[PDB]
């Protein structure tokens, strides 16, 4: 039906080496993003490297928000809906700074009788949400390359 | 009357 | 236009160049039609007199300049007197009046019977005698008035005998202040202070009242207490007309190197309503404690605290706070200390919970729980990680089993990848060791006994696949691209009879599209469901010209070659299906435009023969003030019966599941107004389950808000019908959407 195996990598050709700056470099989001960039064959430099032409990915605030999403017939929460909202910027050097964000929605049913199990489930959901947001940021790099090229054409 | 506000580290 | 541009139009703007540094030494330029006198001793200027001396400007019909040689003073005293149409203008305040006096050496200026208006900000008024002292620092007004509204509007005003306006202190001390609404004064105080700036200052905050149906009229009179730059404290006496007592709500935000927290200790000394409901209790005091902390120290130590502890189960169903809703089954009590470096992180945490239910008060708690990861990549072509966990489960009741669980999960996965695919084998071992004590009761009642010591070691083999295709969407717009990412996992965990291990922390997890490829049926670690499945999902995305994902759909199914047995299968499925495509699960997200945007979800299940759960939403959001959201959440009665406790399948309040259409809207009117809505309906019972109608009138000098909310607030066992609860409240704040949309029990949650 016209389908052909993808030619170019997920990351652009010009970001195949890139600095992963962050404010909390040992956290869980920076770990998720670092692992994702590894799986795509991206060379990760320290923030302290002397190379200047290399682009950089700066990670911003991560804001997990858990709220009620659906109440039973007696007020009690029946379903918590969780959001992750990763913000980040990419500072291609010699050009502008392109911001990229993410947003992961997850939900799960509340259960007071097994509250400890639901807290373990919430922690597992949050780890997976970090993984999803890390995926979503790395799927926005091609748009950044396209915008950079378009600015070059201008 | 008073005035709230975000905190900051002391100088 | 926004209100900010509307208000700045009435505020004078400083178009003149700003002269920095001391203006004492700057030259004096005087332009008058006539000049008579004996310069420099006495100079009289008459006729369109204009005076220049840096930023300051002074215009009057007649200006007299008097210089006196004060003995012992190297600089002679230069005094300026203005008569007729005095207009003092600078970069900080505009002074008008018929008569004026100036002292050039000390910058002291006096104006009689005039009106003022500072530049760059709101505010005005009129005073009998207007004085500037200390290099424009003090704007002292006698018999003056002050209001922040723009000229031509008389909403509110303050009149006081002595108004001192310290620019440096950003305070406007007022003596014998008589606060006036229009021409009608209402509040008289001997002394009043107004924080006219941004510097943090103690003193009462602006009160806000609200009328409910659980407490009748209520009233908040916060007293902020600026302790220090990094610590404050609010002490709000909260009054409840029905309960006939004041509850003391104490907050205490702080900020340290260890993080930025927030404490809280509401407290009602005595309750009439609670005395009536439970006459047999010794004391009827109601108190809440909410401690929340979150920091990172040296980028290695992580401290989190999340602690809530109400006095009685029916607290939140009675008093409404920002730290808990009526929609809460339990209050969480969590501490944690972490140490995360690049390749390691040990986190010792404690979890205790307070269930608000009288059906079963048996709660379990981890005290303490230690989580240790340790990654080590590039072991050749492989990766590796070791996950260890020790945890001690103690029940609130004294009969239920207690245990000490130790876990080790030495993963090792070999990732392969090309331009178009990636296969990711992964082996793993799960060496869980138990030690259970206090078993006499549970073992005495039940048939399947619990062993004192249990070992459980199970391999887990997983083979994740994936491929990506691409295509040019010529039948859409020119340049659009499409993909197709058919993923296909295989998982295998053998079967271990896990019936001798009580279920301290294991619940059935949901199975959206993302959670199909997960390798755990139960969260936690007490129940690791044996598996032998293959998962197949396919995800399609549609990029446009700038490679911006405009659309993505996903459908995946699990195919169990053999039933997922834990050895303790008490779940209650509608049928006996065991192998085959038991679970399906979709997921979309269409970004119709910059403003619109749709989402979706569904998790059909063949063992239920009915769509388990399925949400949706179609939000149109131009701005935080103009947004319309719809949605929908479903969860069939089969899912409620086959996931939640046994009595959730029998109570009338729980057995219908979910089916909840709800629309959120928000829209300005005449640009000065606003309306915020929300109306969540429960289509199964045709009964409302929330609502709201917030209305705000924003202006330059004051913005009023009037909320409302009729929410489901518990259940009446006698009549077997639910009980609602109105809550109309009024807030004033001298000069708001996102604080209205996020108030109701089902808070607005942006889907863009």
């Amino acid at each position: 039906c016209g389908w052909h195996l993808r030619d170019t990598t997920q990351v652009p050709s010009t970001m195949k080496v890139m600095i992963l700056d962050s404010g909390d470099p040992n956290g869980p989001l920076s770990r998720a993003v670092r692992n994702q960039l590894r799986l795509n064959g991206v060379e990760l430099l320290d923030k302290e490297t002397t190379r200047k032409d290399v682009p950089s990915l700066r990670l911003g605030k991560v804001s997990i928000a858990k709220d009620t999403a659906s109440v039973f017939r007696n007020g009690q929460t029946a379903e918590y809906q969780m959001i992750m909202t990763v913000n980040a910027t990419v500072l291609i050097p010699g050009r502008d700074i392109y911001p990229i964000s993410a947003k992961v929605f997850r939900s799960f049913f509340d259960n007071p009788q097994m509250a400890l199990a639901k807290d373990n489930e919430q922690d597992m959901i949050v780890k997976e949400m970090y993984d999803r947001a890390a995926e979503q940021l790395i799927r926005k790099l091609p748009s950044i390359r396209a915008a950079d090229i378009r600015s070059d054409e201008e | 009357c008073g005035l709230k506000g975000p905190l900051y580290f002391p100088p | 236009a926004d209100l900010a541009s509307q208000c700045m139009l009435g505020v004078p703007s400083y178009d003149r160049p700003l002269v920095q540094g001391d203006t004492n030494d700057l030259p004096v330029t005087i332009n008058a039609d006539h000049a008579k006198g004996d310069y420099p001793d006495d100079a009289v200027f008459t006729g369109s007199v204009d005076i220049m001396q840096g930023n300051s400007r002074l215009q009057a019909d007649e200006v007299q300049l008097h210089q006196k040689e004060a003995p012992g003073q190297p600089e002679p005293v230069r005094t300026v007197d203005a008569l007729g149409n005095v207009h003092y203008d600078d970069n900080q305040v505009i002074l008008k009046g018929p008569k004026g006096w100036a002292n050039l050496n000390t910058k002291d200026t006096n104006v009689w019977e005039g009106d003022y208006q500072m530049v760059g900000r709101q505010g005005r008024g009129k005073a009998d005698l207007m004085k500037q002292r200390g290099e424009n620092r003090y704007t002292i007004l006698d018999n003056g008035s002050f209001t922040s509204c723009l000229p031509g509007s008389d909403t509110w005003s303050v009149v006081g005998s002595e108004i001192i306006h310290d620019r440096e202190e950003q305070v406007a001390e007022i003596w014998n202040a008589r606060f006036k609404v229009g021409p009608v004064p209402i509040f008289y105080s001997p002394y009043l202070q107004l924080p006219v700036g941004d510097k943090r200052r103690s003193g009462f905050l602006i009160p806000n009242a609200k009328y409910t149906t659980t407490n009748y009229f209520e009233f908040y009179l916060p007293y902020y207490w600026n302790i220090a730059p990094n610590m404050d404290a609010t002490i709000t006496p909260h009054y409840m007309h029905r309960r006939g007592n004041i509850m003391w709500e104490n907050e205490f935000r702080y900020l340290s190197q260890a993080g930025a927290g927030l404490m809280e200790l509401d407290y009602l000394p005595s309750d009439k309503v609670y005395e009536d409901e439970h006459p047999n209790d010794d004391s009827s005091r109601r108190w809440l404690f909410y401690w929340n902390h979150s920091g990172v120290m040296d980028q290695v130590w992580r401290f989190n605290v999340d602690y809530t502890k109400v006095s009685d189960p029916s607290y939140f169903n009675d008093f409404d706070n920002k730290y808990g809703s009526s929609t809460d089954g339990y209050a969480t009590q969590k501490f944690s200390v972490g140490y995360a470096v690049q390749n390691f992180n040990a986190t010792v945490s404690t979890k205790q919970f307070q269930v608000f239910s009288e059906q079963n008060t048996s709660s379990y708690s981890a005290e303490p729980q230690l989580d240790v990861n340790y990654y080590q990549n590039d072991v050749g072509p492989f990766d590796t990680r070791i996950y260890g966990q020790a945890v001690h489960f103690v029940n609130t009741r004294d009969d239920m089993p207690e245990a000490t669980r130790v876990h080790l999960e030495p993963t090792i996965n070999l990732p392969l990848s090309n331009n178009w695919g990636s296969i990711n084998t992964e082996a793993k071992l799960l060496a869980t060791h138990y030690q259970q004590t206090n078993l006499d009761w549970y073992n005495s009642r039940n048939t399947t006994k619990l062993d004192e010591s249990v070992n459980r070691v199970m391999p887990q083999f997983k083979v994740d696949g994936k491929m990506v295709f691409e295509r040019d969407m010529e039948m859409l717009a020119p340049g659009y691209t499409q993909t197709l990412e058919p993923r296909a996992q295989y998982l295998y965990v053998p079967y271990r009879d896990q019936s001798d291990i009580y279920n301290y922390d294991s619940s059935l997890l949901q199975s959206d599209y993302s959670g199909l490829f997960r390798d755990r049926t139960y969260g936690g670690l007490d129940r690791i469901a044996s598996a032998n499945q293959v998962t197949t999902g396919v995800t399609s995305r549609i990029y446009d010209d700038a490679a911006v994902e405009r659309f993505n759909i996903s459908v995946g199914q699990i195919y169990y070659f053999t039933e997922s047995r834990t050895g303790d299968d008490n779940i209650t499925w509608e049928n006996d299906d065991k192998t085959g495509s038991l679970v399906w699960a979709g997921d979309t997200y269409w970004r119709i435009s910059e403003r619109w945007g749709l989402r979706g979800g569904i998790q059909y299940d063949t063992r239920l023969d009915n769509v388990a759960t399925s949400n949706s939403s179609i939000e149109y959001r131009r701005d935080e003030d103009r947004l319309v959201q719809l949605n929908y959440r479903y969860a069939s009665p089969e899912y409620i019966q086959a996931t939640l406790p046994k009595y959730y399948s029998t109570a009338e309040q729980y057995k219908n599941g979910i089916s909840q259409v709800g629309a959120v809207a928000s829209w300005p009117i005449a640009d000065r107004w606003s309306i915020v809505g929300a109306y969540y309906y429960d289509t199964n019972a045709n009964k409302q389950a929330d609502s709201m109608l917030g209305v705000q009138y924003s202006s330059c000098c004051y913005a009023i808000r009037v909320g409302y909310e009729r929410k489901l607030n518990g259940w009446d066992n006698d009549k077997q019908h639910a009980v609602y609860d109105n809550a109309i409240g009024f807030n004033i704040e001298l000069r708001g959407t996102q604080e209205m949309l996020r108030s109701n029990i089902l808070p607005y949650q942006n889907t863009l």
